RNA sequence: UAAUUGCGAUAACGAACGAGACCUUAACCUACUAAAUAGUGGUGCUAGCAUUUGCUGGUUAUCCACUUCUUAGAGGGACUAUCGGUUUCAAGCCGAUGGAAGUUUGAGGCAAUAACAGGUCUGUGAUGCCCUUAGACGUUCUGGGCCGCACGCGCGCUACACUGACGGAGCCAGCGAGUCUAACCUUGGCCGAGAGGUCUUGGUAAUCUUGUGAAACUCCGUCGUGCUGGGGAUAGAGCAUUGUAAUUAUUGCUCUUCAACGAGGAAUUCCUAGUAAGCGCAAGUCAUCAGCUUGCGUUGAUUACGUCCCUGCCCUUUGUACACACC
């Protein structure tokens, strides 16, 4: 066997696990390049781990992640989180403390939660309105 | 808002009282305590105790 | 069914001459230009770059943009 | 369901829910150990079901 | 037999229910307080908890 | 597509199956300007009459609008599913057509005339100006007539 | 025409019957040494920076 | 290098593969099109005409490329969509199994899916022969 | 920049800019400065972001609102007007196209371009209704900067939006327009209209 | 303070119900116990592309290993913690750091005393009294009616488009539910434009339907501001499905007909964060029928973080000839 760890990234309900071992430096999600991904609005939100923490870092590593739940930004957001919570989990078990450390720093710094997965649910709707908070209509006579 | 219940500030109360050697300004070691010290049937209203307990020995220290 | 639809050959030399001085071209700016409803307007944008004045520099649907030549 | 038994009020909802809990252990054994195991860990309540085989 | 697991369990409440109902009119000069029905291998069994098994 | 040229020879609004349809407009859309040619039929029929929806219906041949009211009026001859026909399996003759132009007024006549002179609930419902297809008629529709 | 800019420097409390008007104590930053008291229209803190279009009039109270 | 589809951007793709079975002129249109509607939660037919049936086949390809194997319905309800009902809400409806079917069968009988076991239609080993070879090829034009 | 690849390869400009600079879709976030006191602390530029997208929870507190990337900002208050609920990929895109529009009218860094109207816009002081007995004057009073920012945002776009709404010009390019005008204030705009306006009525009545 | 929640003042001291605690659910455990009904890495068997290793798939057991993801048992975890402002330096409140989490952590379950001539005899084989009881007000069968249409009021659904409709293409959820002495959820294969039909099939279910490939949404085109290709009422004709039965049209499909509505007077409802709004789904109901409800997840803002002006209500003080208590 060789280096390797394992992680993930969730927002709102999409779960997203990534695989994190030693190798020449792909970059697949699902089965597919990080150059799709697409949103593509939204595809820098996925390039960013590796552009905050300089593109070569990945080139003694080979990264896949797989994304199931949640919706269409759910997953963006899943993924970048995975991948970048992976770069620092990798690093902590094969590299030194310091380098883990600089990324987290790196990270933390900038972010969007790239480390710390968001809280935020569903609050659950309760009878009298179509919403959770949103009550119906009443015209009182 | 976050005032605690006369439980909480009468049974803090009773623990300084009779166990001021032992605790400390330390809630970790005063929860620890408080389960080897008191019979409290909850986790939560005995860190609430704890916590509080924690708060009136931090502030007994200046007076 | 107010004008705009068909080429009227001056209409087709009046948009060969008259695409200088357009910094903004896309389907509104030729439909402003007093000619071109948004069918022919886009045939128009897909033509003018046959070859040279518009210099792409925008992409799709709804929304194109291009520039003067250089 | 609604709580009133009629139609008046405030249309309050409520609602109920009752909680199933499957476990299955596998085991390999005799015919002896087996009868033995389940004639007794009786239990009211726990539905106990003992299969067979490898279909 | 072979009824799903769900309904099973719903069915033996209701089980419950109409034996519960049908004690507490039957054995009420007799002070009946509750039931207790044990599934066994051969019985199922019920237990009638009652103040006055002379008469039960 | 490609800027075009033409010159004098298309002439603005053209006039078939008794009524006048517009010139510069997508030309399959133009023929829905004719009573019983929606937007499906007049999409299969400029497809069965070998045109270029992409033209106006300024344009075109008049050997291609002649050819196009051909096909409308003779659907089944011109290999068109009869399940595509708003006359089906008429009520007499039992034939299928396509009721077009001045001539869907009439067969709604016709049709809502045999309903009355037949004596059926529908028919005196039609007849009283109300509602058919069987909708409460306590709450909606009030403006009305 | 003339700007002033004036540092926020104490809150003093909700105005208006509605109540959301804040009175505010403010210290015009070209040439300190000199406080008025103005009436904002939006959410403020201390340290923000009000431009007072005519810097020589304060008020009080709001009904 | 090496490739597969899965490197390939979806529609760039899917044009070419299109574009392709095209210009082969192999293909069964069963014949139908240009008077039938893909799904009855849909308005007008549509819009490419002489063609969109490659688009479809081409589509119906790489999806059945992408995994283990899909029946009709699967793709009845994936190439369902919004059914304007009117006055009434939307609601989620599924596709024609006419069209994916005879798609289905004019992919089999072109040897690039074929009738899996388990069910559904699987992607033929000459599939994916030639599904990494356009892939390749759609690549090649970005160079 | 130093190229660099690995097996999965990751396109030219995309390394270039990247690693490089931390800039937007592709526009400058340093230079691009508040040309007004205040407003300063209530319009964010740097940190710089990559595109107007963010899981930010500005909300659960009073006054973090005004550390939102403004871009980010102007974005959130397009999509609006019931249809448009949510739908920020609509929004994000249609500001990435004004952007680009705005630079391509008279240069400047157009999130620039878009400091400047907000700036512009933002009412020095406005009006409250005071009762002071039954029939109520109007208290002038001198707004909050936040306040300013905040009207300043929903004062271009719904301008934009009435300007777009029934005619052929697209959402991005009323926006620009707009934004454009009401940079450099020319009173040919929704927005420095309604600020002159509520300024003039809180002179008129002190 | 959300709280008779507390501090404090104190002829009171110290307490109990109720609030809090408690319970349930949503958040955090690379720590613990495990899993062919959950999934991952290795290995074989094997396909495709490149070939220099490689990349992308197939294979309910061909074996080995693991438990991060998933499942639920047992624990742990937060006590508004650390620091600093503010406050009678009191209870507390506010800011920063940390943290899965710092608005009662979010959301609910429960919930004292007392009141109402609130509603329910049309849920009950719960019931007093009255009425009726064979030309029945008992019950059953046939048919009709609850849908009837000058019009007033309330809940709603769909829209007036270009942040759009249409058409290709992209393609992602969570809460559920499913057949025994029966016909429930249904993949798959053919046939059919569709709706549907038909031959088989798995599932009493983390095993099959189902990854419920949902819809908004994303992308490339067509349309081009024209009651327009926005909108889909009204109606004609034809095909199907549930049911013994569809006429006053159960629902479904196809063509055609192409209304009002160009943002809505005075008025008025709901709402403070994954909330509002937009979006669809599942469950109830259900032979057939959702424009309803109950839950669910998807996309995800703007604006306060205040006040007593409007309204509603609690609290004292005060008056009382009321106490069946201003009906
Ligand atoms: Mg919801
Ligand atoms: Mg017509
Ligand atoms: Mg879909
Ligand atoms: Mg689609
Ligand atoms: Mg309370
Ligand atoms: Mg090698
Ligand atoms: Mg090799
Ligand atoms: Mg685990
Ligand atoms: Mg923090
Ligand atoms: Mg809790
Ligand atoms: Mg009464
Ligand atoms: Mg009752
Ligand atoms: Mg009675
Ligand atoms: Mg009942
Ligand atoms: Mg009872
Ligand atoms: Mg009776
Ligand atoms: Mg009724
Ligand atoms: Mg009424
Ligand atoms: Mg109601
Ligand atoms: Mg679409
Ligand atoms: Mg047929
Ligand atoms: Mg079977
Ligand atoms: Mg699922
Ligand atoms: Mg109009
Ligand atoms: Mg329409
Ligand atoms: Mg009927
Ligand atoms: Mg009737
Ligand atoms: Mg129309
Ligand atoms: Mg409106
Ligand atoms: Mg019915
Ligand atoms: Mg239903
Ligand atoms: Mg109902
Ligand atoms: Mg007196
Ligand atoms: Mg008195």
């Amino acid at each position: 066997a060789v280096p390797s760890v394992q992680t993930f990234g969730k927002k709102k309900s999409a779960t997203a696990v990534a695989h994190v071992k030693a190798g020449k430096g792909l970059i697949k999600v699902n089965g597919s390049p990080i150059t799709l991904v697409e949103p593509e609005i939204l595809r820098f939100k996925v390039y960013e781990p590796l552009l905050l923490v300089g593109l070569d870092k990945f080139s003694n590593i080979d990264i896949r992640v797989r994304v199931t739940g949640g919706g269409h930004v759910s997953q963006v957001y899943a993924i970048r989180q995975a991948i970048a919570k992976g770069l620092v989990a990798y690093h902590q078990k094969y590299v030194d403390e310091q380098s883990k450390n600089e990324l987290k720093k790196a990270f933390t710094s900038y972010d969007r939660t790239l480390l710390i997965a968001d809280s935020r649910r569903p609050e659950p709707k309760k009878f009298g309105g179509k919403g959770a908070r949103s009550r119906f209509q009443k015209s009182y006579r | 808002g976050r005032v605690r219940t006369k439980t909480v500030k009468r049974a803090s109360k009773a623990l300084i009282e009779r166990y001021y050697p032992k605790l400390t300004l330390d809630f970790q070691t005063n929860k620890r305590l408080c389960d080897e010290i008191a019979t409290i049937q909850s986790k939560r209203l005995r860190n609430k105790i704890a916590g509080y307990t924690t708060h009136l020995m931090k502030r007994i220290q200046k007076g | 069914a107010q004008h705009a639809v068909i080429l009227d050959q001056e209409k087709y030399d009046r948009i060969l001459k008259e695409v200088p001085t357009y910094r903004y071209v896309s389907v509104s700016v030729l439909v402003d230009r007093l000619k071109i409803g948004g069918s022919l307007a886009r045939i128009a944008l897909r033509h003018l770059e046959k070859e040279g004045i518009i210099k792409p520099i925008s992409k799709h649907s709804k929304q194109a943009i291009y520039t003067r030549a250089t | 369901t609604r709580k009133t038994p009629n139609g008046e009020g405030s249309k309050t909802w409520e609602t109920y829910e009752m909680r199933i809990h499957k476990r299955y252990i596998d085991l390999e054994a005799p015919v002896q150990i087996v009868k033995r195991i389940t004639q007794i860990t009786i239990e009211p309540g726990v539905d106990v079901e003992v299969v067979v085989a490898s279909n | 037999a072979l009824i799903s697991k769900k309904r099973k369990l719903v069915a033996d409440g209701v089980f419950y229910a109409e034996l519960n109902e049908f004690f507490t009119r039957e054995l009420a000069e007799e002070g009946y307080s509750g039931v207790e029905v044990r599934v066994t291998p051969t019985k199922t069994e019920v237990i009638i908890r009652a103040t006055r098994t002379q008469d039960v | 597509s490609l800027v075009v040229q033409e010159q004098g020879s298309f002439q603005h609004i053209l006039r078939l199956l008794n009524t006048n349809v517009d010139g510069n407009i997508k030309i399959v859309y133009a023929l829905t300007t004719i009573k019983g040619v929606g937007r499906r039929y007049s999409n299969l029929v400029c497809k069965k009459a070998d045109v270029d929806l992409h033209k106006r219906a300024g344009e075109l041949t008049q050997e291609e609008l002649e050819r196009i009211v051909q096909i409308m009026q003779n659907p089944t001859h011109y290999k068109i599913p009869a399940w595509f026909l708003n006359r089906q399996n008429d009520i007499t003759d039992g034939k299928d057509y396509h009721t077009l132009a001045n001539n869907v007024e009439s067969k709604l006549r016709d049709d809502l005339e045999r309903l009355k002179k037949i004596r059926a609930h529908r028919g005196i419902r039609h007849f009283w100006g109300l509602r058919v297809r069987g909708q409460h008629t306590k709450t909606t529709g009030r403006r009305r007539a | 025409t003339p700007v002033t800019l004036a540092k926020v420097i104490k809150v003093l409390g909700r105005t208006g019957s509605r109540g959301g008007v804040t009175q505010v104590r403010v210290e015009f930053l070209e040439d300190t040494s000199r406080t008025i008291v103005r009436n904002v229209k939006g959410p403020v803190r201390e340290n923000d920076i009000l431009v007072l279009m005519e810097s020589e009039r304060e008020a009080r109270r709001l009904r | 290098p090496g490739v597969s589809v899965r490197d390939v951007a979806a529609q760039d793709f899917i044009n070419a593969y299109a574009s392709f079975l095209q210009r082969q002129g192999k293909l069964e249109v069963p014949g139908y099109v240009d008077i039938v509607k893909t799904s009855s939660g849909n308005e007008m037919p549509p819009q490419d005409a002489e063609g969109w049936f490659y688009k479809r086949a081409a589509s119906v390809a790489r999806h059945i490329y992408m995994r283990k194997q899909v029946g009709v319905g699967k793709l009845n309800k994936l190439y369902g969509g919004a059914k304007s009902r009117g006055v009434r809400p939307y609601k989620h409806i599924d596709a024609s199994g006419s069209i994916n079917r005879k798609v289905l069968q004019a992919l089999e009988k072109i040897g690039i899916v074929e009738i899996s076991p388990k069910g559904g239609r699987r992607i033929s080993e000459n599939g994916q022969r030639d599904l990494d070879r356009i892939a390749a090829q759609t690549l090649e034009e970005d160079e | 920049f130093t190229p660099v690849v690995l097996a999965t390869p990751i396109p030219e400009e995309v390394q270039q800019a990247q690693t490089e600079i931390k800039l937007f879709n592709k526009w400058s976030f340093e230079e691009v400065e508040v040309k007004d006191a205040s407003l300063v602390d209530y319009v964010q530029v740097r940190q710089p972001i990559f595109v107007a997208h963010t899981a930010g929870r500005y909300a659960n507190k009073r006054f973090r609102k005004a550390q939102c990337p403004i871009i980010e900002r102007l974005t959130n208050s397009l999509m609006m007007n019931g249809r448009n609920n949510g739908k920020k990929l609509k929004a994000v895109r249609i500001i990435k196209h004004t952007l680009d529009i705005i630079n391509v009218l008279t240069d400047q860094n157009p999130i620039q371009v878009v400091v400047d109207a907000i700036t512009n816009t933002g009412p020095r002081e406005d009006t409250t209704r005071v009762g002071g007995g039954g029939a109520a004057r109007r208290q002038a009073v001198d707004v909050s900067p936040l306040r300013r920012v905040n009207q300043a945002i929903a004062l271009l776009t719904i301008g934009a939006r009435e300007a777009a709404f029934r005619n052929i010009k697209t959402i991005a390019e009323t926006l620009a327009e707009e934004l454009i005008n009401a940079a450099k204030g020319s009173s040919t705009s929704y927005a420095i209209k309604k600020k002159d306006e509520l300024e003039r009525v809180a002179k008129s009545n002190r």
